[PDB]
């Protein structure tokens, strides 16, 4: 059995509920939702200080709790691993979130350990690593927002080389060790796109960076998209099983840019343009039939949609878009991708409603047990759930087109998490 | 054990030598036409074929070996085949009893209707046009008209047309036709005939030598008008002594000439814009011929056969002899034939012969070292494309390329190979390589089936489909084989001797043969395949060519070392990132591809006769690592990354660079930031002719030094990002003498927020001599950068006009070959108003010019 979508249209009057409660439940206050796209559902009231020392708090609470976790991990050690020396990084990491010091000091201590951090034994170690670097760019984060830090001085610093092929590096492999096996359990890792990552409260600092390069330099922003795709596919978030044709490589970034600069280079292509091209439509071709394998069509969408966001209008060719249509499709499974995301999110936070989870639902210092948000079902939040889930799954039912060539990937993963959710918010909700 | 040594050598020499007494009576043998050859020669010439093979096989046996067991089988194969050779002579000798002419096929369609043309008006009256061109052509000297192409063009045709129209208007006129072998006497003797039957009506039987002929010739046309045509030329000779008897200066006279060969064209005719080329038919221009040929007057086809029909025009290729050629096999004039069998023919008679016998004519011209190089051809499938550079490092490798001189290097060789059979139009060349070259090539498909005919009655290639073209039905004696449809199974175990497998395969049983048994390879060609590990490369010994590109290789066995003969290794696209240590120990070796991405051993200085290089690595290396870099001294392309390549030592690689005296082309990319190499004082190579920076995001400062045309005598191609454009750098280009291709990009206007700026040249004439294309991108002034007219060939012009300055003219009339601009506008300075008005502007400049070039505003 199927059970049928909700059909329902946005009211302010119950938009008004929801909006408060998401303001004031801990998890949906730092994240943002796709009920914003909708027409009225306005009103917010938001203040991020509050949030930003909640931040604060939060940040100081993981890096004690993980140090008292390192002593201890030092005491009783299968093969010592220089467990002081992380040790050490954490002490200076401690040192440098707490005090204000002058901007130059600050910055040559962030290079300095994030740079020696750069350069196998144990698979905790290599997290709690992560765990550092991870750390550090959130106090870096942090310390530009507390505005003692100024904008000129912070692009110096992130767009020197080193920190792009840092930041790719970090956003990919902390997301996969945080939140894969979540996705696979959930059965909706199949879709999991590089462009959605900095949508999550646990990324939230990522996408500041962002759009501070599309504050000055669209170029480096472009760039990282690039980087953080391929650095994506090689650590197999997405496995095509053989190669890619345009993303490990550097001498393709150099083409596309000179076709960003000046675009007639289209019309009269170069040999690396041609094949560029050739392959481009080739991989169209595969996204554009129905009984290839699924597999295929998901690798193919994404390397397509990350090619079109970065690059715009590469990938148009005027005559056939209009036959195929395939831009609507684009737009859908994106669509697919981000409300999957959020019924993900959902999935987690129902956890925190389990009588016995003081475990975390999220991953590894995600939140520190001082506050370690409790089983109290208040007196909105049952009527809440339900109805933001429903609301979810009515938004999305309209703007997806509906044919069997595209239902395929965007019809079916909403249906069988719609039935999951269906299936499991219940025996939850009773006990 | 001695004597063992010293009768081994020579028996070697006397089969050296009988190896070129061999193939000198097989090259004398090949010329002859197979309508006069007797069946005896050519039996006994097969023979000689075979065992001609098999010592070959023992020769390179001894070369590569050379203890006891291989000296006893080199000893015992020896003698046996000195007793087979012995044997066949006596059997030649046995049966030996030793107890007209045919005209040219193409004479007969010289007589064919008028009203069966289908599409000649148009070329017809262009061609006329090229010949009068004006009201006073009657009073300018005397000019020259050539025309090229393939067999079966129609060539001949349009000159007979144009001939027959317009002899009206001359005195007297004359249609000659020269033939592969002339005699330039019969030559002579047919223009005097042609002149005056009357008066010269008996000279056919006169006998003097050319020199009377031409005085006579020349006397005649003593204050005439005429207009003569020269047919069929098929080389220099000829046309250097004909060209004699029209020495003297006749104003108003016209000559012109049809071939097959593009040199001779150049040789004929004075400027490149005499030059006629002949180009197929349209489309549907060749369906109404075809229409017309077979349902001649219905005109109307079935809808059956509509599929058919048009899969069989595309096979034709527009090609006015094979669609007439066909058209009569498929009318059967009494009864058009049935579906089933449209598709019999499509998959697979005197026109055929014909057809066959008049292209052949191509083949049986070419030079004897140039044959084997051609049936080459026929390994690779149908309609695809071939690599240049796949072709040329073949056919070195199968032994096809050699000389005697010591200073020649056999890759120029097999280019100048590739470029005759490009000259004799042969071959379609296609695209423009990464180092200047062409790119690849195509071949017509009726030259295609007639060269698979050819090489299959010689077994000199075996082709696998399926449906088509199975195994040989008595043939144990296989040298070189082609896969192409992976449902076959393969027995090899009689195939011995083997020399190059080939497979075009997707499939996986493809990969399914066991090629660890040719115990003797030559070429291993495994592109494309998804072969994923071969341990068995090693115990071959006798490779030459190991091409692994695109394949699922993770790693090579540590015995390559072994391979003392490889000329090429070809590493593209495969899963490799370690290359083993023992590749060091490869001596002989010409060309190494690889990805940036691999890790090249230490001691790479031992590859001497590197002659290509192909992205290295450059990173994580230390100093002596570059220092022996510049041991590889003939070494004529190369290609570096920078990646992690640290810039505190690039003078030491700038040093290294500045040791190869030949090279050719060089490539140089970065990521970001200032390159820190090549700085001044350098002294570039002098043969360098190709220069690239492919980074776009990596700037020079103001620019090199050492780009004065002094140092840089050769140039035709250059491609910079500067970081800032000054307006006397674009004087130091105009300095350079050849400078076919330029490209600058200023990396200050876009990623810095500088502003276009306008750059003004000054004091010269004749700035850019040889310039066809020239990409401002970034800088930008139509007049001003060309004063007086200079650059008299361009052709691309690439620029970039603010909005700001509306109010400098657009005038194209300075340049006279301008055929395409691409221009883009900056409108955030001006408004709108301003916008419109600099198109429409400049969009009239490029309306008043003559040749009315095409606009791209962007
Ligand atoms: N426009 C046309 N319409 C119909 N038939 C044509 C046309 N052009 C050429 N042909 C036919 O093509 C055949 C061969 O053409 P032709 O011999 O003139 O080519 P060619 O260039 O002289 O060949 P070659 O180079 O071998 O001398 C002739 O029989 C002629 O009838």
């Amino acid at each position: 059995v199927n059970f049928p979508f909700p059909k329902k249209m946005i009211t302010e009057s119950n938009s008004k509920d929801i909006r408060e409660y998401l303001a004031s439940t801990f998890p949906f206050e730092q994240q943002s939702t796709i009920l914003d796209s909708v027409k009225s559902i306005a009103k917010v009231q938001i203040d991020d200080r509050k949030a930003f020392d909640l931040q604060l708090k939060f940040r100081q609470e993981n890096l004690a709790e993980l140090k008292d976790q390192i002593i201890l991990s030092l005491g009783a050690n299968n093969g010592n691993q220089n467990w002081q020396k992380l040790l050490d990084y954490t002490n200076k990491l401690d040192e440098l979130s707490n005090t204000k010091i002058s901007p130059e000091e600050f910055i040559e201590e962030i290079q300095k350990v994030l740079y020696k951090v750069k350069l196998s034994t144990s698979k905790l170690y290599s997290q709690f690593n992560l765990s550092i670097q991870d750390f550090a760019l959130q106090i870096i984060h942090s310390k530009y927002k507390s505005n003692q830090i100024s904008q000129n001085d912070l692009l110096k610093l992130i767009t020197e080389d080193e920190m792009l092929k840092i930041l790719a590096k970090t956003k990919v492999l902390t997301y996969k060790m945080k939140y894969f096996d979540s996705a696979s359990k959930m059965g909706i890792n199949k879709y999991i796109s590089t462009e959605m990552m900095d949508l999550d409260w646990q990324f939230s600092h990522y996408k500041t960076f962002n759009d501070a390069l599309k504050k000055n330099k669209a170029s480096d922003s472009s760039y990282l998209g690039w980087l953080t795709h391929g650095y994506s596919i090689k650590y197999g978030l997405s496995p095509n099983n053989e190669r890619s044709m345009f993303f490990q490589d550097g001498r393709k970034y150099a083409e596309l840019y000179a076709f960003s600069k000046s675009p007639h280079r289209k019309i009269i292509p170069g040999e690396h343009l041609k094949d560029l091209l050739a392959k481009i439509n080739k991989s169209k071709g595969i996204f554009l039939d129905q009984n290839a394998l699924l597999d295929k069509r998901i690798y193919a969408f994404h390397e397509l949609n990350t090619l079109e966001t970065h690059f715009p209008g590469i990938t148009s060719s005027f005559t056939d878009d209009l036959k195929s249509n395939y831009r609507k499709k684009m737009e859908s499974v994106s669509l697919t991708c981000q409300v999957l995301q959020e019924i993900g999110n959902i999935h987690r936070f129902i956890e925190s409603k389990v009588p016995y989870h003081s475990s975390t639902e999220y991953g590894l210092f995600s939140i520190p047990k001082i506050f370690s948000i409790p089983i109290d079902y208040k007196h909105g939040e049952k009527e809440n759930l339900v109805s933001y889930v429903d609301f979810l799954y009515s938004t999305a039912h309209e703007r997806i087109l509906q044919d069997n060539s595209i239902n395929q990937l965007c019809l079916d993963p909403l249906q069988e998490s719609l039935n999951r959710i269906k299936s499991n918010i219940p025996v939850f909700f009773n006990l | 054990t001695i004597t063992l040594e010293k009768k081994v050598r020579k028996g070697i020499e006397s089969l050296i030598t009988e190896l070129k007494l061999m193939q000198a009576v097989l090259s004398k043998v090949s010329k002859v036409p197979a309508d006069q050859l007797d069946e005896g020669v050519k039996i006994w010439a097969g023979n000689v074929k075979e065992l001609s093979y098999q010592m070959e096989d023992i020769v390179d046996a001894f070369m590569v070996r050379v203890n006891g067991k291989d000296l006893h089988r080199i000893s015992a194969a020896l003698e046996e085949v000195v007793l087979q050779a012995k044997q066949l002579a006596e059997l030649r000798q046995r049966y030996e009893q030793e107890m007209q002419t045919s005209v040219d096929p193409r004479m007969m369609a010289l007589y064919t209707d008028v009203t069966e043309l289908v599409g000649i008006e148009e070329t017809r009256d262009k061609l006329i046009n090229m010949l009068t061109e004006g009201d006073d052509w009657s009073k300018h000297p005397l000019k020259t008209i050539s025309i090229v192409g393939f067999g079966g063009l129609g060539k001949t045709t349009l000159a007979k047309a144009a001939y027959d129209k317009i002899k009206v208007q001359f005195d007297c006129g004359a249609f000659v036709s020269v033939s592969r072998n002339p005699e330039m006497k019969k030559v002579l003797k047919d223009i005097l005939y042609g002149l005056d039957k009357v008066k010269y009506e008996n000279i056919h039987n006169a006998a003097r030598d050319e020199k009377y002929l031409i005085d006579d010739i020349i006397e005649f046309l003593n204050d005439k008008r005429y207009l003569i045509v020269i047919d069929d030329i098929w080389n220099e000779k000829a046309w250097e002594l004909i060209k004699c008897a029209f020495s003297k200066k006749s104003p108003g006279s016209r000559l012109i000439t049809t071939t097959r060969n593009v040199s001779v064209s150049e040789a004929c005719c004075s400027s490149e814009d005499d030059i006629y080329r002949m180009e197929p038919l349209s489309n549907d221009v060749s369906r109404t011929l075809f229409c017309k040929r077979i349902f001649s007057q219905e005109e109307g086809c079935p809808q059956e056969l509509l599929k058919v029909s048009e899969e069989i025009l595309k096979k034709c290729g527009g090609v006015p002899l094979a669609i007439i050629t066909i058209a009569s096999l498929l009318a059967n004039k009494g009864h058009i034939k049935a579906k089933d069998e449209w598709y019999a023919l499509l998959s697979s008679n005197r026109s055929l012969e014909q057809m066959k016998k008049i292209l052949l004519f191509s083949y049986y011209d070419l030079p004897s070292y140039l044959k084997p190089c051609l049936l080459y051809l026929s390994i690779f499938p149908e309609d695809r494309e071939i690599r240049r550079a796949r072709l040329v490092w073949r056919w070195i490798s199968e032994g096809f390329v050699y000389s005697e001189k010591q200073d020649i290097s056999l890759y120029e060789l097999g280019d100048s190979y590739f470029n005759e059979l490009v000259n004799r139009s042969m071959i379609q060349p296609i695209g423009i390589d990464d180092e200047g070259k062409v790119k690849a090539c195509r071949v017509h498909d009726m030259v295609l089936d007639l060269i698979c005919s050819l090489s299959s009655e010689e077994n000199f290639v075996t082709i696998l489909d399926d449906p088509r073209r199975k195994m040989p039905n008595s043939e144990s004696k296989v040298r070189r084989l082609s896969i192409q449809n992976s449902k076959i199974d393969v027995d090899t175990t009689r195939m011995e001797h083997m020399r190059s497998v080939t497979v075009f395969s997707d499939n996986v049983v493809g990969k399914v043969l066991d090629i660890s048994r040719f115990k003797v390879l030559r070429v291993l060609d495994l592109e494309g395949c998804h072969v994923s590990d071969v341990g068995y490369v090693g115990n071959l010994l006798h490779l030459r060519y190991l091409g692994l590109k695109g394949t699922h290789v993770k790693d090579l066995p540590m015995e390559v070392g072994k391979l003392q003969f490889l000329l090429t290794l070809d590493l593209r696209g495969t899963k490799i990132e370690v290359l083993p240590w023992s590749v060091v120990q490869l001596r002989r070796l010409m060309c190494l591809y690889v990805d940036y991405g691999m890790k090249l051993p230490s001691g790479i200085g031992n590859l001497t006769f590197l002659e290509v290089l192909d992205d290295l690595g450059l990173s994580d290396v230390d100093l002596d690592f570059v220092k022996e870099l510049g041991r590889l001294t003939k070494l004529r392309v190369l290609r570096l990354d920078f990646h992690g390549f640290d810039q505190s030592m690039g003078k030491a690689l700038e040093e290294s660079i500045s040791n190869m005296y030949k090279l050719d082309s060089l490539d140089v990319f970065v990521n970001r930031g200032l390159i820190n190499c090549l700085s001044e004082h350098w002294v570039p190579p002098p043969r360098l002719c190709r220069l690239a920076f492919p980074s776009k995001r990596s700037w020079f400062k103001t620019l090199p030094s050492w780009i004065n045309p002094s140092s840089l005598p050769l140039l035709s191609y250059l491609d910079i990002t500067l970081f800032e454009v000054r307006s006397e750098d674009i004087q130091l280009l105009g300095t350079l003498p050849a400078l076919v291709y330029l490209e600058i990009w200023n990396y200050s206007v876009f990623e810095e927020a500088h502003e276009v700026e306008a750059p003004v040249l000054s004091s010269g004439a004749a700035l850019f001599p040889c310039a066809t294309e020239c990409r401002f991108i970034g800088i930008g002034a139509v007049p001003s950068m060309f004063p007086q007219g200079a650059a008299p060939r361009l052709k691309r012009l690439w620029f970039t006009f603010p909005a700001k300055w509306s109010s400098i003219g657009l005038g194209m009339r300075h340049l006279p070959s301008l055929q395409r601009v691409v221009v883009d506008v900056i409108s955030e300075g001006a408004s709108r108003e301003e916008a419109d008005e600099a198109e429409a502007a400049l969009r009239a400049a490029a309306e008043d010019h003559p040749n009315r070039p095409i606009l791209d505003i962007w």
